[PDB]
């Protein structure tokens, strides 16, 4: 019910993007859902 | 207060009142199992295995 957990996720995605900028390849990371599983890994819950 | 990404930058403790600025520190933490750790602490950090 809280938004704290999504706040952790989006943090993680951003900071990985920071690594992709300053040293990584892309000068402009473009997250896409197909890309997403890279950054935040594979889905954990689905079958509510 | 240590592990808060923003509030580590102005950490203070009762002994020496003066705020410290830990923002540049690269903390690391080690736990044998990820389940016992309480949720508010456990939810921030990545759990590599």
């Amino acid at each position: 019910s809280g938004v704290r957990n999504l706040q952790k996720q989006v943090e993680k995605v951003l900071r990985k993007s920071a690594y992709k900028i300053v040293s990584g390849e892309a000068e402009s990371v473009e997250v896409t859902p197909e890309n997403l599983q890279d950054f935040v890994g594979k889905p954990v819950f689905t079958v509510e | 207060e240590l592990l808060d990404p923003e509030q580590n930058a102005n950490f203070l403790d009762h002994y020496l009142d003066v705020p410290v600025d830990l923002s540049k520190v690269l903390f690391i933490c080690t736990a044998n199992v990820t389940d016992t750790i309480p949720e508010p602490l456990r939810d921030r950090m990545e759990m590599i295995n």
